[PDB]
């Protein structure tokens, strides 16, 4: 497992 | 080819899940000059995302083979390694370009919510050279990343509200920046926990959308500190 | 270096470039050594991937195509079309190898490779059917027949109807027949025969071909059940 | 819906 980084995308 | 025409091809592309012709589109779009609006903005963002994304999940692979294992078969690792490391700093190369000749570039004095979406970017690519940099250029691309993340900070908690999820994401992937790039666990948890701690009071004031969006990001935030607390 | 090459394959494979990964298959073939089993899977997993995803892509365009303003129409054309060429120099290369090196070097018995290329020149002539249109049509769909038909004939005369890659010919037979001829009679004949004359023996099977042909005989029953309603 | 086909692989 890695640390999470942000999404691409706004909604 | 006119500029709605290669926006609509980028939509195109992204629907056909070809995300190369994806970014070469709002590579094109971009290279016109005129802003991005927050929809082109985010056709950007998934475009380069998934292709460097894709480039980044098959150099870990290699590199880990490579790790786990013969001149012959070893050299071939390697250069296949190597094959995907030139694949990858061109694509941050171009992104990184696109943001210093245009879309940091155009940001006027108050447009600050772009600012930090650029600037974060900025942080971003820089970052993903930083995983497979070595030496001497190791260093720069850290350097740079980490100056890019630290001029969107200041900006975004400045001139944004802590709720804001571009702010929010800002802090997270400048949290994984010192966490797994700088080794500095210590900064990456507390950035991490004061990002989430400051946007809690007032949360349920945010836009659905931007709820949506905030909510996520803080749950990423979380998982990441009880993932680096274990 | 020919090992290389192979091992060259196998990481793309591993790190999921399957133009890589095709690319190395290629150079493989064209040294024009037999292809062993393993490699041989290499081959085909590659280029599927390759072609499948231009299908896939194409498919979209396509439809989005027919549900939609010269400008935007026109760069939605475009587009499909660019998916095409890619498409029809993907199968042009398989088909080339094919005929030029894999099914040229299979000997007088060796009925599984025959059949394996066969069928395999069956399906990328069948993925040219898809797209193409007219003339260039009607010599794709011919071609795509003809390969599968001699295949079919060897799989009948010299393998046993429980073998994987005979019913894997005639899943992908009977669906060129369903999509490609619109002929959902000789469609459903192909595909229940094959089944039927497999249904009894099956547990014959060693354990691997067990697993392979269960799958294929289940999409065999899967296209059964759809085309009969 | 459309109809499937065979698998790339063998075992
Ligand atoms: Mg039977
Ligand atoms: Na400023």
């Amino acid at each position: 497992v890695t640390s999470s980084s942000c999404p691409a995308d706004l909604t | 080819v006119d500029r709605e025409q290669l926006v609509q091809k980028a939509r195109l592309a992204e629907q056909a899940e070809r995300y190369d012709d994806m970014a070469a589109a709002m590579k094109n779009v971009t290279e016109l000059n005129e802003p991005l609006s927050n929809e082109e903005r985010n056709l950007l963002s998934v475009a380069y995302k998934n292709v460097v994304g894709a480039r980044r999940s098959s150099w870990r692979v290699i590199s880990s083979i490579e790790q786990k294992t013969n001149e012959k078969k070893i050299e071939m690792v390697r250069a296949y390694r190597e094959k995907i490391e030139k694949e990858l700093e061109a694509v941050c190369q171009d992104v990184l370009s696109l943001l210093d000749n245009y879309l940091i570039k155009n940001c006027s004095e108050t447009q600050y919510e772009s600012k930090v979406f650029y600037l974060k970017m900025k942080g971003d690519y820089y970052r993903y050279l930083a995983e497979v940099a070595t030496g001497e250029k190791r260093a720069t691309v850290v350097e740079s990343s980490e100056k890019a993340y630290s001029e969107a900070h200041e900006i975004s908690k400045e001139h944004m509200q802590p709720t804001h999820p571009i702010r929010l994401g800002l802090a997270l992937n400048y949290s994984v920046f010192y966490y797994e790039i700088q080794n500095a666990p210590e900064q990456a948890c507390h950035l991490a926990k004061t990002a989430f701690d400051d946007a809690i009071a007032e949360l349920d004031t945010l836009n659905e959308d931007s709820y949506k969006d905030s909510t996520l990001i803080m749950q990423l935030l979380r998982d990441n500190l009880t993932l680096w607390t274990s």
